[PDB]
């Protein structure tokens, strides 16, 4: 029942640059025989479970990168990362090991990037999907930063918004973008007596809206 | 090669039990402590519990939130790990995972290896099975596809592309609920120099409904 603080909360910082971040216990993790620290820090990268990084406070794990440090006694530790890449992409924890175990809540590393503009696909209703008297359109918005972009759904030139379901991916372990895709769900009667299937972004990359459109009546 | 498969997981009704398992390899079980850690959905990792190796006589402890509901052991003769849980509530809907802990003390310490973990959603709702729909275009270098796995209970679905073979090019979207039902899809992007001459299709599993589906995307 030792307590596991993490700070900062999140931070994001670009490829490159230095980052640090805190771990604090609320009782000492300090063996006075061993004279080590138990403790050790965990990359859990997006979608994957947990690595080992770090134990006894400051010993590195095989495998991993130098660019990582532990440094820390007692009750007040660090790790760090000089030289941030984009693989490094995670949340960190830190775990004490002194008595059973105990996570902090983590700290999440973001990677600011260069803005990037997405790329934007448009799909019709399949015909299985049709078969039910049901209607999907879907649109990839892919490999873009930052997060934050406004799609909207024209449907014969008016906006839609009724039935619409976005999903981010979480940022790229490799190009540090994200990924949405958005759907908007018709019935078949009402995916008919319309034309005009516009999927648009405005993002920060663009004062003009990235789009694409298809007309159901040229499929 | 060390190798830690969850199995187990799945939908199970509040009130109810469930037993996880951990298959081991590549490395002298017996010699391990074995741990069992969760992650609830967008939260941080929790442990649950350890059991202790063979000079240790294999002994058990555990955190004080699943103490006495939660029950840790070990199949030595199989290199299995087990994890039995009572009474589950909402609370308890996570990703499980087994890792392996503490060899010698003088060495550490730390959890060693993880698995790919088993989701365990304590719900009511019943299980249903996903409708694949494949995604073709309605024209440069370079087309984009997808599979849209409309719910659909519980979480999760598996995604693949041709067999796991596409992997780069791929982004899967975190499922979105709706009125008790998920949906997510999927997208790759590949050379379309190379589709449709080569087959892009996707593979979806749904292991709570046992549905596996193939849905090969054909242009038109
Ligand atoms: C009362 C302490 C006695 O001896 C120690 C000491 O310096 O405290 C600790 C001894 O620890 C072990 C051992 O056989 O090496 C290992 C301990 O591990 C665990 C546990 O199994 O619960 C797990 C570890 O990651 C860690 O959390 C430790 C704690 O730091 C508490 O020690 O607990 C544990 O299994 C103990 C066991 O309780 C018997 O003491 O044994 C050992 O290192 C001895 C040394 O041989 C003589 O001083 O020092």
């Amino acid at each position: 029942d030792i307590v596991m603080t993490q700070s900062p909360s999140s931070l994001a910082v670009s490829a490159g640059e230095k980052v640090t971040m805190s771990c604090k216990s609320s009782q000492s993790l300090l063996n006075s025989r061993t004279r080590k620290n138990y403790l050790a820090w965990y990359q859990q990268k997006p979608g994957q479970s947990p690595k080992l990084l770090i134990f006894w406070a400051s010993t590195r794990e095989s495998g991993v990168p130098d660019r990582f440090t532990g440094s820390g006694s007692g009750t007040d530790f660090t790790l760090t990362i000089s030289s941030v890449q984009a693989e490094d992409l995670a949340v960190y924890y830190c775990k004490q090991s002194y008595n059973l175990r105990t996570f902090g809540r983590g700290t999440k590393l973001e990677i600011k990037r260069a803005d990037a503009a997405p790329t934007v696909s448009i799909f019709p209703p399949s015909s299985e999907q049709l078969t039910s008297g049901g209607a999907s359109v879907v649109c990839f918005l892919n490999n873009f930063y930052p997060k934050d972009i406004n799609v909207k759904w024209k449907i014969d030139g008016s906006e839609r918004q009724n039935g619409v379901l976005n999903s981010w991916t979480d940022q790229d372990s490799k190009d540090s973008t994200y990924s949405m895709s958005s759907t908007l769900t018709l019935t078949k009667d009402e995916y008919e007596r319309h034309n005009s299937y516009t999927c648009e972004a405005t993002h920060k990359t663009s004062t003009s809206p990235i789009v694409k459109s298809f007309n159901r009546n040229e499929c | 090669e060390v190798m830690l498969v969850e199995s187990g997981g799945g939908l199970v009704q509040p009130g109810g039990s469930l037993r996880l398992s951990c298959a081991t390899s590549g490395f002298t079980f017996t010699d391990y402590y074995m741990s069992w850690v969760r992650q609830p959905p967008g939260k941080a990792l929790e442990w649950l519990g350890f059991i202790r190796n063979k000079v240790k006589g294999y002994t058990i402890d555990y955190s004080a939130s699943v103490k006495g509901r939660f029950t840790i052991s070990r199949d030595n003769s199989q290199s299995i790990l087990y994890l039995q849980m009572n009474t589950l509530r909402a609370e308890d809907s996570a990703t499980y995972y087994c890792a392996r802990d503490m060899r010698r003390f003088d060495d550490g310490d730390a959890m060693d290896y993880w698995g790919q973990g088993t989701l365990v959603t304590v719900s009511a709702a019943k299980t249903t099975p996903p409708s694949v729909y494949p995604l073709a275009p309605g024209t440069n270098s370079m087309v984009t596809l997808g599979c849209l796995v409309k719910g659909y209970f519980p979480e999760p679905v598996t995604v693949t592309w041709n067999s796991g073979s596409l992997s780069s090019g791929v982004h899967t979207f975190p499922a979105v609920l709706q009125s008790d039902l998920y949906t997510l899809s999927s997208s790759v992007t590949v050379p379309s120099s190379t589709w449709p001459s080569e087959t892009v299709t996707c593979n979806v599993a749904h292991p709570a409904s046992s549905t596996k589906v193939d849905k090969k995307i054909v242009p038109r």
